[PDB]
């Protein structure tokens, strides 16, 4: 929140949902036989491009 | 090949040690949260009575 | 492994961002609670000023 | 069958972690203050004793369920078993 | 009711955020080269 | 006597406000909407910090 300080603060309530999902789905997989969805390269090319081109 | 099953369950035993201090932080958060309302009700009460 | 073909996961990621924007949206900020004590002080002070103008 | 699986989690929450507030549940909230963690305790040996306000046995049962649920899918691939049993 | 809790949020930022068409075009073209290499084996 | 006329209801409305203020605090773990009278809420993008 502190860096932006604009009327671009509306966007920041989403960016803390983005940190809890890949914060969790990278921490679940350390278990014995679990499976991480951020291992496959498919969804990460759907996490970058609909967010990166939402900026330009 | 799951001797790394125990070591991801062994590290989660060492955090149960600090979890007995996490009750204070968790407990501490609740108490800290509790003090604010108590201050607020008292603060609210004095202002209303003296304005009358 | 080098997996392939990608028609999978990425359509099942945006259904997840209907969940995480539902849970995390109902949170509470400690700071908002310090703001409601300020406007209650100025209102009765102006009401006492409305009572002081009822004297003067 | 939706009211069947939804009444499973609302039974495995309000008993063993953590039974919240919002009166009409106020004495139901302190029902978790003693907690059923004393009921959940006896499975390991004694050692996870820190469950008082950071409750281990409330959480560490789901993660023990998600491991043995994922042991079933892996079983077909890593067969390895001879015409016998192990030690 | 998985809509009106977050419907005020959507038409705010999906004006730029809901541009998955570029993901759809870069995805749909990425479908084409893999069916083609298995066609020529 | 207009102060004795107009502010007399302002005294009793403040006196009745002390009655309902006792009602709201209640149990420690009481409610998430009954505590939403004194401490405020607003429309979109009010709380800056």
């Amino acid at each position: 929140m502190a860096i932006h300080n604009q009327k671009g603060q509306t966007w920041s309530l989403m960016l803390m949902s983005l940190i809890m999902f890949i914060g969790s789905t990278n921490i679940l997989g350390l278990l014995p036989h679990s499976f991480t969805p951020t291992t496959q390269l498919s969804m990460n090319l759907g996490m970058a491009i609909p967010l990166w081109s939402a900026t330009v | 090949e799951t001797f790394s099953a125990i070591s991801t369950i062994g590290v989660l035993v060492y955090i149960v040690k600090k979890y007995g201090a996490s009750i204070g932080a968790f407990a501490d958060k609740l108490n800290e949260q509790k003090i604010a309302q108590l201050e607020e009700v008292k603060q609210a009460s004095i202002k209303q009575i003296q304005d009358a | 492994d080098t997996s392939t073909w990608f028609i999978t996961i990425t359509s099942m990621i945006m259904t997840l961002f209907i969940l995480f924007q539902l849970k995390i949206s109902n949170y509470s900020y400690p700071a908002s609670p310090e703001s409601i004590e300020l406007k209650t002080q100025k209102h009765s002070t102006p009401w006492e000023m409305k009572w002081t103008k009822i004297y003067l | 069958a939706s009211v069947v699986p939804l009444k499973d989690r609302r039974l495995l929450e309000v008993k063993l972690g953590e039974l919240p507030s919002w009166i009409l549940m106020r004495d139901f909230t302190p029902s978790g203050i003693a907690g059923a963690f004393q009921r959940g305790y006896y499975r390991y040996y004694n050692k996870y004793v820190n469950v008082k306000k950071g409750s281990v046995a409330g959480l560490s049962m789901v993660l023990a369920a998600y491991v043995v649920f994922n042991y079933c899918r892996s079983y077909k691939e890593l067969k390895h078993e001879r015409l016998r049993k192990y030690h | 009711f998985q809509f009106t809790g977050i419907k005020k949020y959507f038409n705010s930022y999906t004006l730029t955020g809901r541009m998955n068409c570029v993901l759809a075009t870069y995805g749909g073209i990425a479908l084409l080269v893999l069916y083609f290499k298995l066609r020529s084996k | 006597a207009e102060f004795l006329s107009l502010s007399k209801a302002r005294i009793e409305a403040y006196e009745k406000e002390l009655e309902k203020m006792k009602n709201i605090i209640p149990f420690d773990q009481m409610t998430i909407e009954d505590l939403n009278e004194v401490f405020p809420e607003t429309k979109l993008d009010k709380k800056k910090y």
